[PDB]
């Protein structure tokens, strides 16, 4: 049941498992989070409207003077995104808000009101957001990166080791809010708790529970259990609690009914405490010795004088026993300390605790949070509560309380905003029981400590700080405030938001250019994390904890993609089906789980609520019902992953592709290479130019045509409907009856982009693939981008390559590609590069943009027009001329001897100076197309005459024939009124249509309908007389340029680069290479049969680097080209439909399990024939990343074909011809190619430019100054004994501005010396030396 | 060399030496002990014959290491 | 400068979008022409060692 547009060709699909979640739009991300945040939203939630609500309204010094909030608006922007990436200006949207200004009257709190002029004050542009996720911002389109930082919460972290060298881990629990006072807890080496409130002194950490209203009895117990020890007429009976002693010295006989179950000196082993259960003690009469040591909670006085006998938490000894004994108690009570389990902490501190009661605690709090302030009982009370309870001063985020709720094993995921005495106290449990051995700490990668922000909360907060800037203002203008004189917008400043939220959006270690050189480069852009910027942590302070990987990314980020290098894991790249959640954190999709059945519904977990479930696997066989095959199945539940049966699953993978990302879920057969490889395969796949001929992957992974078709390249149909004309430039879909408006029906129309700059300089290009007259389902492609191909997904091309040494061109990696390969031009990229040439306006004068030039003959000028531009199309080279440009220069300032030769020939000397932007020295062009942008205080000159009057033609074309749809479409509503109550049906095509308004009809509301449809021809008419009238005015209006230039000449070089020993090339498993001798055809070796093998690797490579997964796709692509080859030969020989019917049909089903049957029984005879030739080139193949094509099956893939099983075909060497011993493996293998060309790396250079503080080498244009001779490098030199060459290396060739020039005359004049002098690095470094009070000089002997 | 093949090396020198450490723990080489290093308790016959010459009883053995899992 | 300072802020709201020389050369009655060498001179230098 397939379209007819996927019939082009139908992509062979293993792949065992059923897609039950479809992939969500990629980028989900970038939309949904900008969608959040730029809307009116009735509700006080995210958005604009949050940081409205927050800072407004604003009241005065209490002066009966405000400024309160209404709603707000985002006016459509002036330049459309187009027509901001040629002129300059920032995609934005001017904003407008309702501000009211209200003024109340003096004599009145809420008396009655005096004003409340009302008025709509402008501020600031927020840029608005592409289709694509992709503003623009100076014309180029950038991309803000999510960002991924601490949640505000609890953490309970260790600091493990390294401290104290007794080894002794700490376990501190730091309670962060969104807004407020810090709080934390950590133990001392020595054991003792301590807290500390924001990063300020230790204390002695029960003074915040004194401080909370609690006293010594509560605090124990609180922190602990109870055992009551009675006195029973003889010598100090204790309650036994049987569970008490597990693990615990046995210093006395443990006998019970006068019978002996466990003996003194041993241990109480389980069994001993399994035989006391079962023998029923529970009151065991030990000496007076285990007392001597126990600890006392309440407290006791001598009941007949009120006298302290026993304060709270002391430690009992015998005398004291004896002192209570004499005062009539039974009972006693006593903490259950142990040194494993139930260890004594909080009494202890109590120990350390110098405090003694509840107001000398907060008085101690005072002096803690700040020194000198005397302490005061209501100083104290206000500051206490004004830390941790004041609404006002302090405030958890409702995410704060969410996560402090389910970081403690709470109930509510949300509730109140400050903290509380509970709150307190279960983070102080938690901390203690984590140090007793139960309980665990939360390691800081962990997700459900890392939550996303992203384009909207990010540029919400810099709006947030915009307002609070301006509300100062707004505060001080109302200090002076006159009550009705000044309207609610003298107060405010647009400038200040704006300042922000540009400084934002253009400047932020966020928005970034987007890596637009490969549409799964801006896939794989715009879905990314960060963990570095402003909030998050930097490499300097964190650091080695953060670059891990951790169990809690198993679909929620991509482990295999990651950018190599300075800072691996902290862009760390979303998975496929990862979203983020309703307050940030990540979630991933799961299917959920019924008693033993796999339901279909997928259910969305984020990280905290995982670890209580039990996940199954995905690449579990299931039972065609939802049981599972087995009884007992590999899972994961708390990061350990291991078997379960099969009623204790909860939920299972959505699907076997979840772990990864968009970027590594594209190389077929991942799953056979080592991580780090598919880290560096995906991250040069990521980097693949835009071929000439984007061809296809020969061996795929399924979601290439999801990453085509959701990233913004492919031109993508908004309605199925016929296609009426095709065109190089633009595709006319009519659409059908039933996707079509009930009103001005019409038809849609995509106006492709030819050829064009992209941030990396190369060619982003737009080709129809649906030729004329040809249908269209809805959602479907029309028109393929760069490196698509049917809508496929192909960044580079497939060839020809054999596994074998061939005499050490490919050495180390390098590769050996034949010509076969480079005459095609099939790795031929085209980079269109981008010369301006301002012309500026100095103190002497106005630059010329003239075509009169000093000292160029006609000779380079044959290329220029009457004005100073180039023609559109002169193939410049290097260094010819593309606009003529003088600046005046006078003071000649004629010298001796020349002076005299200007007498002997008389040549008037010029007062103008040559600057003409020329080409850089090396590309090779042809100059596509010149803009000429004028400040508007100029004369526009003769050509850009040309190109406004061009201009004009092109959108008077464009406008023109969008006015005709459109009065179509309100031709066919008045034939919708007429078509309902007497519709004369032949009588209306006759005539013209134009003469339609005037037809008759009765004068019922379908006559009025008539003259109202009039009335919308009439005003479509005006409308787009004016309309026309902007865009006339767009075009024909000055540019507002920068300051003080007179007119910018942009002028847009396309060079087309081919291929060259050096160009970078790779597959995609991460195997890199330096093609390095483009090799004649003869010289290659050749199969049995004939062809030569395109590339040639190495096979050096494929152990040492277990990426054995190339080897895989070789074999599957030699198969792949097998099949291709024989309906090549099906279709050459020309056989019929029917033949090719069932060999199509075999290589379709082939063998084992698989989701994919077709049956071309369905398939008309002639879509069989377009789909063949569609597959002469080789029968694509699918292969699901986690799930792909075991061997045999590429195998027996193989024998559809003709190759040998073996995969591994005898070559004849082409030099000798004579048969390489030990077959070699030939297949074909897409490799992409890398954009780290040589001739952009290549760089030479003898006398440039040099600096202006210190006479050092720099140039500009490509660098265009000597290689760094750095330290090391000295280290070298002086290493071998050779001096000569240092002294002239950083001496005559660099520095001594004087040594220099004498060595190049002795160069030019034939005399190798030298004449070093000194450096003027070491010069300076005297001045500077000497500017300071030193006197440093050379002595002189 | 590449930059992948330093990154092996060194996972290779990870796992090995944290597997060997967990093998030198481990004895495999009998001292037969009888009863606890610190309790006295009788060593069973079936901990005795998985873990030859191993100097303490059960309950000793998991609260040393509760001890420690704290390190130190 | 200072001129140019308030008269930009009020025009800044009072046309909506953003002033142009051509205009502030009519709300200020200046000869259109020292507002534009006003605006070429009016701006701090950079410190020359920018980290870029
Ligand atoms: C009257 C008709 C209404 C829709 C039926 C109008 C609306 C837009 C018109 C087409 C566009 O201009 C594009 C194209 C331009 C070519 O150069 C000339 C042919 C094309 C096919 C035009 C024919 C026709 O005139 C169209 C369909
Ligand atoms: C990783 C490193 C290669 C990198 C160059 C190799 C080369 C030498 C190796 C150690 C030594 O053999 C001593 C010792 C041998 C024991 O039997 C097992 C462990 C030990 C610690 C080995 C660890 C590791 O395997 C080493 C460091
Ligand atoms: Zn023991």
């Amino acid at each position: 049941v397939y379209s007819y547009t996927e019939k082009k060709r139908i992509r062979k699909d293993f792949g065992k498992r059923p897609q039950v979640l479809d992939v969500p739009y990629l980028l989900s991300i970038q939309l949904d989070s900008f969608q959040k945040f730029i809307e009116q939203d009735p509700e006080g939630q995210y958005g604009l409207e949050a940081a409205f609500r927050s800072v407004f309204p604003i009241q005065s010094y209490s002066g009966n003077s405000e400024l309160q909030y209404v709603s707000y608006r985002l006016g459509e922007p002036v330049f459309d995104v187009q027509e901001c990436q040629i002129r300059g200006v920032t995609y934005s949207a001017p904003l407008r808000v309702k501000l009211r200004l209200v003024i109340y009257e003096r004599e009145a709190p809420e008396g009655t009101v005096k004003d409340i002029k009302e008025q709509e004050v402008y501020m600031g542009e927020i840029p608005l957001m592409t289709d694509n996720g992709t503003f623009v911002i100076n014309g180029t389109e950038r991309v803000i990166v999510s960002q991924l930082h601490r949640s505000p919460g609890v953490f309970f972290d260790s600091d493990k080791g390294k401290t104290h060298s007794s080894g002794k881990v700490l376990y501190n629990a730091r309670i962060i809010p969104y807004r407020g006072s810090w709080l934390d807890f950590e133990f001392d080496p020595k054991d003792n708790l301590f807290v500390r409130i924001d990063r300020r002194r230790k204390l002695p950490a029960t003074i915040i529970l004194r401080a909370l209203n609690y006293t010594t009895e509560q605090i124990l117990d609180l922190f602990f259990e109870k055992v009551i020890f009675e006195i029973r007429d003889n010598k100090l009976q204790m309650e036994l609690v049987p569970e008490r002693l597990r693990g615990e010295t046995a210093s006395f006989d443990i006998e019970a009914n006068g019978k002996v179950y466990v003996e003194k000196g041993r241990r109480i082993t389980a069994r001993h405490i399994r035989q006391l259960e079962k023998d029923d003690v529970k009151l065991i009469e030990v000496p007076v010795e285990y007392i001597a040591g126990k600890v006392v909670a309440k407290d006791y006085i001598d009941e007949s004088t009120g006298e302290l006998i026993c304060a709270a938490n002391m430690e009992l000894s015998l005398d004291l026993l004896a002192k209570l004994s004499q005062s009539g108690h039974k009972r006693i009570e006593t903490l259950f300390t142990n040194d494993l389990d139930h260890g004594p902490y909080i009494s202890e501190t109590l120990r350390v605790d110098p405090t003694n009661d509840r107001l000398s605690a907060l008085v101690e709090i005072y002096r803690m949070m700040r020194p000198g302030e005397p302490p005061t009982r209501e100083a104290a009370e206000s500051l206490f509560e004004n830390l941790f309870f004041s609404e006002d001063r302090y405030d958890l985020s409702a995410v704060g309380r969410m996560k402090f709720n389910r970081s403690l094993l709470r109930e509510e995921i949300e509730g109140s905003g400050i903290l509380s005495k509970d709150d307190i106290i279960d983070v102080m449990k938690k901390l203690i029981d984590i140090r007793n051995g139960k309980g665990e700490v939360d390691d800081i990668d962990h997700l459900g400590n890392r939550r996303i922000r992203s384009v909207g909360e990010m540029a919400e907060n810099q709006f947030r700080v915009g307002l609070v800037r301006v509300e100062r203002a707004v505060k001080e203008r109302l200090s002076l405030g006159d009550l009705d004189t000044l309207m609610p917008q003298d107060m405010i400043n647009a400038k200040p938001i704006s300042a922000a939220v540009k400084e934002f959006f253009g400047s932020s270690q966020l928005s970034q250019f987007m890596d637009q050189n490969n549409p799964l480069s801006e896939i794989t852009h715009k879905r990314r994390i960060s963990a570095l910027g402003p909030g998050g942590l930097t490499r300097e302070r964190a650091g080695f904890e953060v670059r891990d990987v951790h169990p809690t990314h198993y679909g929620r980020v991509c482990p295999i993609e990651t950018p190599e290098g300075p800072n691996i894991g902290l862009i760390n790249s979303l998975s496929v089906y990862a979203q983020t959640n309703e307050y940030g954190f990540l979630e991933t999709p799961y299917r959920k789980v019924t008693d033993g059945v796999v339901t279909d519904e997928i259910h969305y977990l984020s990280a905290i609520e995982e670890g209580n479930y039990v996940i199954a696997q995905a690449n579990s066989n299931l039972d065609e019902e939802g049981h599972f095959v087995e009884d007992l199945v590999t899972c994961r539940s708390k990061g350990e992953s291991s078997l379960f049966s099969r009623d204790q699953v909860d939920y299972m993978d959505v699907s076997t592709q979840q772990v990864v990302s968009v970027g590594a879920s594209l190389i077929p057969f991942l799953e056979h290479d080592d991580a780090n490889r598919a880290l560096m395969g995906a991250n040069m796949q990521r980097q693949a130019v835009p071929t000439l001929r984007a061809d296809k992957p020969l061996v795929g992974t399924g979601m290439e045509r999801a990453v085509a078709v959701d990233s913004g390249v492919t031109a993508v149909a908004k309605r199925g409907g016929v296609v009426q004309y095709v065109d190089a430039s633009r595709i006319v879909i009519k659409v059908n009856e039933d996707e079509m408006y009930p009103g001005e029906a019409g038809i849609d129309i995509y106006n492709l982009t030819k050829y064009t700059r992209s941030n990396q300089n190369t060619c982003i290009n737009q080709m129809p693939c649906v030729s004329l007259g040809e249908p269209v389902e809805r959602g479907d492609v029309l028109a393929d981008g760069p490196s698509t191909d049917l809508g496929e997904l192909a960044l580079g091309q497939n060839m020809r390559v054999a596994f074998m040494p061939w005499n050490g061109y490919n050495f180390e990696d390098s590769i050996l590609v034949s010509e076969r390969v480079v005459q095609e031009d099939r790795f031929t990229t085209i980079h269109i590069q981008e010369l301006a040439c301002v012309s500026r306006d100095t103190k002497l004068g106005p630059e010329e943009i003239t075509a009169d030039i000093p000292n160029v003959g006609e000779a380079a000028l044959s290329k220029l027009d009457e004005s100073g531009i180039v023609y559109i199309g002169a193939e410049v080279t290097g260094g010819d001329i593309l606009v003529g440009k003088v600046t005046p220069k006078g003071e000649t300032q004629l010298t001796p001897e020349e002076k005299l030769l200007r007498a002997i020939f008389g040549e008037k000397a010029s007062d103008v100076k040559d600057s003409s932007l020329r080409v850089p020295n090396g590309v090779s062009g042809t100059v596509i197309d010149v803009q000429v942008f004028t400040r508007d205080g100029v004369e526009k000159d003769k050509r850009a005459l040309e190109i406004e009057e061009m201009q004009l033609k092109q959108a008077k074309k464009d406008l023109s024939e969008e006015l005709q749809i459109l009065e179509a479409g309100l031709f066919s509503r008045i034939r919708a009124v007429l078509v309902a109550g007497g519709v004369e049906a032949e009588k209306l095509d006759k005539l013209p249509r134009d003469r339609w308004l005037e037809l008759g009809l009765t004068d019922e509301e379908k006559q009025n309908q008539l003259e109202q449809l009039a009335e919308q021809y009439d005003e479509l008419k005006h409308e787009f007389e004016k309309k026309l009238e902007a865009k006339r005015r767009k075009i024909t209006q000055g540019d507002d340029l920068a300051p003080g230039v007179l007119k910018i000449v942009k002028v847009y070089l396309a060079v087309k680069r081919r291929i060259q020993p050096g160009d970078k090339m790779a597959g995609r498993h991460g195997n890199k290479g330096v093609i390095s001798k483009i090799n004649p055809i003869e010289d290659m070796p050749y199969d049995e049969n004939g062809t030569p093998v395109d590339i040639v690797l190495n096979p050096l490579g494929v152990p040492s680097r277990m990426n054995i997964g190339q080897i895989l796709e070789t074999h599957l692509g030699m198969a792949a080209k097998g099949i291709g080859d024989k309906i090549n030969a099906m279709l050459k020989q020309q056989q019929e439909v029917a033949k090719l019917r069932e060999f199509i049909q075999r290589a379709y089903d082939l063998g084992a399990d698989v989701r994919q049957k077709v049956d071309l029984s369905t398939f008309s005879d002639e879509e069989v024939m377009r789909l063949a030739e569609n597959l002469r080139k080789g029968m694509p193949i699918a292969t699901p990343v986690f799930d792909g094509a075991k061997e045999a099956e590429i195998k027996e893939l193989l024998k559809l074909g003709d190759l040998p099983t073996s995969g591994q075909i005898r070559l004849y060497d082409g030099r000798t011809g004579e048969q390489f011993e030990r077959p070699v493996t030939v297949g074909y293998m897409y490799m992409l190619k890398l954009n780290h060309l040589v001739d952009d790396k290549m760089h030479a250079r003898s006398t440039g430019s040099y600096s202006l503080v210190t006479q050092q080498p720099l140039g500009g244009k490509a660098q265009f100054g000597g290689q760094r001779f750095g330290e090391m490098e000295v280290w070298a030199l002086e290493a071998y004994g050779a001096a000569y060459t240092l002294q002239e290396m950083l001496t005559v060739k660099s520095d001594d501005v004087n040594g220099r020039t004498k060595m190049y005359k002795n160069i030019v004049d034939g005399n190798h010396q030298m004449e070093p002098g000194m450096p003027e690095s070491f010069n300076v470094l005297l001045k500077e030396i000497r500017s300071l009070g030193i006197n440093i000089e050379l002595e002189d002997e | 060399s590449d930059e992948a093949d330093e990154a092996y090396s060194v996972t290779e020198q990870l796992t090995m030496t944290g597997i060997n450490r967990i093998r030198q723990k481990i004895n495999a080489h009998g001292i037969p002990v009888y009863l606890c290093e610190a309790c006295g308790n009788p060593i069973p016959e079936a901990r005795r014959k998985i873990f030859p010459g191993v100097t303490l009883c059960v309950e000793c053995q998991a609260y040393q290491e509760r001890q420690r899992k704290h390190y130190a | 400068i200072n001129k140019l300072n308030r008269i930009s802020r009020q025009m800044l709201q009072e046309m909506g979008r953003e002033p142009t020389p051509e205009e502030l050369a009519e709300r200020m009655l200046m000869p259109e022409d020292k507002i534009r060498k006003v605006l070429k001179i009016a701006k701090e230098p950079i410190s020359m060692e920018t980290p870029i």
